[PDB]
DNA sequence: ATATTATAATATATAATAATAAATATTTAATATTATAATA
């Protein structure tokens, strides 16, 4: 959980995938410290999302350097080279 | 003077890619000229993508090889396009293990150094700064033709020949710190099936050995015990490989026989036998399989000495 | 049960809205933003509703919009979401706006939303995330053979084939005005 | 900054095929009307959307560069043949990948431009603008006969002549801004090696060596110097070439091979030999083809005084 | 708006020929029953499908057109045949690959129009409707003899002689409103492989030639350098035709080798190969056919002015 | 419910053989007052020559034999896909 | 006259998607209280 694999939870029988986000979230909603947007954005994460992103990687990459009264090519590439 | 060492000057490869291409660039570089994309290729586990970090190295320019197979997605491409800048280098290992997304987001960088992003959509016109990719492959013969033809240099890597591999075991064990005479380099590069980084971990292996009998120093009485534990002999017939040969000679005396008919004979699997135990044997003079079967030396037969005509 | 009122309103006093349909009046409250949607006191109006019904109460939820009622009942149906929350929700922003940052799967348009955690804001949204769907003539029928046997699906042909061109047009020009679309 | 002749004429490498394609661009000129359909086909890549572009503008009009892909569903070109209007013309690729159903609806499409299509069966006919619908394929022996017996122009593209090679090398090292000679264009055309785009990958590696080796100069003793050396020779031999060649006369003494032995013996995989080397050889005919083996030609006997059985 | 001789008195070439299907058209006429199936080979560019409709259009009848290649199934065998109906005529091409259910069901649907194939339970006992099975291969050779003695008719043919081409010239110039002088229709006549198909094809360059370079309509210099513009000899040859007549008398020294080999070396499909090949090149006697492969004659040495060794 | 008949109600989507045969268990005590051998031989032939097996039924069902034989009516059921 | 094996097709183990039926899990609404950030 505090590495956030699904795969390993959905393995076991019974146990589907919704299941496993649910585990995931629910149990990182404060259990388990211890052991027991503009134009130039949204053609930024439209074009992410053609590029294989999903959209979270693609939100919070904009969320963390977002870009102001400039053009599109150097946000999204500082934000390239933001996410790696 | 590392496992692998980085200077030009203390890799003794093949005289015609010792002589040629990295003189070329050195005498090249600094015409504010980005590099064209150099391919090199041979024989698995010869080090390629550390040969073109070495080359790098010299070069003097930001690089950090990525293997292929484990980078098999265009936005992770994307990234390494975005990490480097105007005029840089950079090394891809199995260009041909790649999935063909990778391929066609990577032409229009060949093309123009363009990275066209799709997103009425339109697509996006995203320019990248002048780059290099050098390739490091063990075999893409299935590579698409017209990323050939975008590639500018293609080196292959060959078996090499025992005063290379002499040399070269020669110079590894003055990087380990060796004792070892010519006598016994010698021994050690004609026990290594050639294969110059496999035959540095093949010496790796026999001077821990020996340090486990001894010293670092290597006598011919090390040499025979190294070939005693490992099975193979000078020649470098596996134990495996010596003990098929001997039963070939022992039953057809070295007559063209088929190929199923001796897999039977042995009990082994055939495919294995084909990938695995004749092409050692077989870049020298030794199996000569022909229409009618199996032709073998009596130079692989001076092993134990017994012929026929 | 209730599905729609077509009444006439009586009084408004926020949230909570009467509306006398046939002499009686119906305890309804709408939306803030239905507010900036309301008309006078005594003009009839009418509203797409649902009912909910509690072990000791029925509340009466009714909206201008239809589809508004179907969200509104889908996050009914989820484990965590009452209808205090859904209504502030929907107070601070419009239906497809946050239909969209559902696709989005973001908390930082919602948790400026007064009274809503970021906790909340990640589990409905993983849990309301796109399972959903995204919000004939002789001419018609033969355009959809057509396409159909030109390789378009019969949904997909068919809202480009009667949305441009008109009723009852020829077959030709139709047909060629529904594949003037591209993607 | 891709290497491309902005006008027909300015087109430089086919000069009877460029006459005869610049009379049928003038046919659709002075005659009011859609030019007819040209089928091409020959080399793999040769960047036929860019002369498919230049057509474009020659006629004025808008080319949609199209190829299998893009038009294996039905409905897909459908819908780009509906926004294509009257004088205007569709860049077609992949043509014999494409499902027959493409080319029933391209018959009447091509065929007076029209288009029948099927809704118990009720027929339903449409109209298409007249347009120059464009066939290019790498082969078009895959073509459909009455399809190609049905379509009008055909046109072949191939390598240029050795002396139109020498002048195609010779603008592109002026565009390059390399100072070379004429015998050095006319060396770079024997070492063409039908392609341009490995032309001018060679006239890029002479400039370099020019630059490093010469004083920036590229002559006839610069250029054998450059081109003397490793995987080169004048008629287009690799030192590759030579290796596979003494490998298998020294082996089956030019008879009869097995492939799998042939890549055993090389420590070289068959594929990218298949795949590069062998088949510009068999361009060049030096090797004939036997489904139970390769054999060099007499061409390759002459070159090493080897007899012919 | 198509050009399509719509006659029969249009394809007067091969008189006997043309003769005997009239025999066969009153026959058909004089029977109003079941004829007999019909298979025609003939090498292609004769127009055989104008011959099946002008054949369907002087019975008075439908016609369909579909081919060998098109069908893969005897399930759209029973489609097609279902489609038809009295007073029919199905055209099909290249009957010489075909699955054999496919011709143990069409036994029966030739012998009385019969299916009497397997559902154990209910057989099916269908009778087709009288319409006449009409087969326009190339070459009867390869198909299967059982079903080549099952067809009734079977005809020749042939390329049209110099007479027939010049006048399906002059007609088709007629239908298109140009004119063509006598002189330059006997060469085009002549040339173009004596194949309305291709005469056609060569009309419409020329006719080209004589908008653009011309003034006028197509005289016997018009046509003269038309040739010199199209680069085409008296003979009729094309830039890939003379390449194939270099290489099988300069390479091979007479060509004595497969066409698969050759066509390797052109990188060329067999079957287009083949059809563009054999039938000129035999009328001419240039080429004849071992089992070592399609070696030339002396004339066809001689003819570029070369003296048999 | 008279006839005691489950494979009519099972084919009903959402209904089992078990559900279906306890409707039979409790509605014959509720209730106090209150297409040819041809056709299936038609789809197994056409199944048998190659076609798909539920585009051959569409079009054995689209126009069936209820009338006339078995031969004509594939004649006729082949109109449809041409 | 026997194999053999150098090239030519081939058929399915392993990727995937689409109902489906047994097996469950079955509560939020209102309100003090306490931090908590911001504030005369």
């Amino acid at each position: 959980v505090q590495a956030q694999d699904t795969s390993t939870l959905v393995k076991i029988p019974g146990v589907g995938k919704k299941t496993a986000e649910r585990l995931l979230v629910e149990l990182k909603d404060r259990f388990k410290a211890w052991e027991n947007v503009s134009s130039a954005e949204a053609d930024a994460v439209s074009a992410l999302i053609a590029l294989g992103f999903k959209p979270q990687e693609a939100s919070r990459a904009v969320a963390a350097v977002p870009g102001e009264d400039l053009s599109s090519e150097e946000m999204i590439r500082q934000a390239l080279k933001g996410m790696v | 003077r590392a496992i692998r060492p980085l200077k030009l000057a203390d890799y003794i490869g093949q005289p015609s890619v010792r002589e040629q291409m990295e003189l070329f660039i050195h005498a090249a570089r600094g015409r504010q000229e980005a590099l064209d994309h150099t391919l090199i290729f041979g024989p698995p586990g010869l080090g390629k993508t550390t040969l073109a970090n070495i080359i790098a190295q010299e070069m003097g320019v930001s690089i950090k090889s990525t293997s292929g197979p484990v980078l098999e997605r265009p936005g992770d491409l994307a990234a390494l396009l975005t990490n480097l800048e105007a005029g840089d280098v950079l090394f891809v290992d199995e260009i041909h293990r790649l999935s063909p997304i990778v391929e066609e987001v990577l032409y229009p960088a060949m093309e123009d150094f363009q990275l066209d992003i799709m997103i009425a959509a339109r697509s996006i016109k995203l320019d990248l700064p002048p780059f290099t990719l050098v390739g490091a492959t063990t075999r893409a013969g299935m590579l698409t033709n017209p990323l050939r033809d975008r590639f500018g240099i293609v080196q292959r890597l060959e078996f090499y020949n025992v005063e290379d591999l002499a040399t070269i075991v020669s110079r590894s064990a003055g990087i380990l710190g060796l004792e070892i005479e010519p006598q016994g380099a010698a021994e050690i590069a004609k026990r290594a099936r050639g294969t110059p980084r496999i035959a540095n971990r093949l010496l790796r292996r026999v001077r821990d050995f020996a340090e486990v009998r001894g010293q670092g120093d290597i006598t011919r009485v090390i040499a025979d015990k190294a070939l005693n534990l490992l099975d193979v002999d000078e020649r470098g017939f596996d134990h495996l490989d010596r003990r098929l040969l001997l039963t070939m000679i022992d039953k057809f005396d070295g007559g063209p026989v088929g190929i199923d008919n001796l897999a039977a004979a042995l009990s082994e699997e055939r495919h294995t036998i084909e990938d695995v135990l004749e092409p050692y044997l077989i870049q020298q003079g030794y199996i000569m399989r022909t229409p009618r079967g199996r032709v073998v030396t009596r130079h692989a037969y001076l092993h134990f000495g017994l012929n026929i005509p | 049960m209730i599905g729609r009122l077509r009444g006439t309103l009586a009084e408004k006093q926020p949230p909570h809205l009467i509306l006398d349909v046939n002499g009686v009046g119906y305890e309804v409250e709408v939306p803030m933003t239905t507010l900036y949607r309301l008309p006078s006191v005594g003009e009839p109006v009418t509203l797409h509703t649902h009912l909910v019904v509690r072990e000791d109460a029925h509340l009466l939820y009714g909206f201008a919009e239809k589809r508004e009622r179907e969200l509104f009942r889908e996050l009914i149906r989820l484990n965590g979401v009452g209808p205090k929350l859904a209504l502030a929700l929907m107070s601070g922003l419009e239906v497809d706006e946050l239909v969209r940052c559902v696709q989005a799967q973001d908390t930082s348009t919602l948790v400026k939303i007064p009274g809503v955690g970021k906790k909340t804001a990640e589990r409905l949204l993983v849990e309301l995330k796109d399972r959903f769907k995204a919000w004939v003539s002789s001419a018609e029928a033969d355009a959809v053979s057509a396409l159909i046997a030109l390789g378009f699906k019969p949904q997909e042909a068919s809202r480009a084939v009667a949305a441009v061109p008109g009723e009852d047009l020829s077959s030709e020009e139709m047909i060629r005005q529904a594949l003037k679309g591209m993607v």
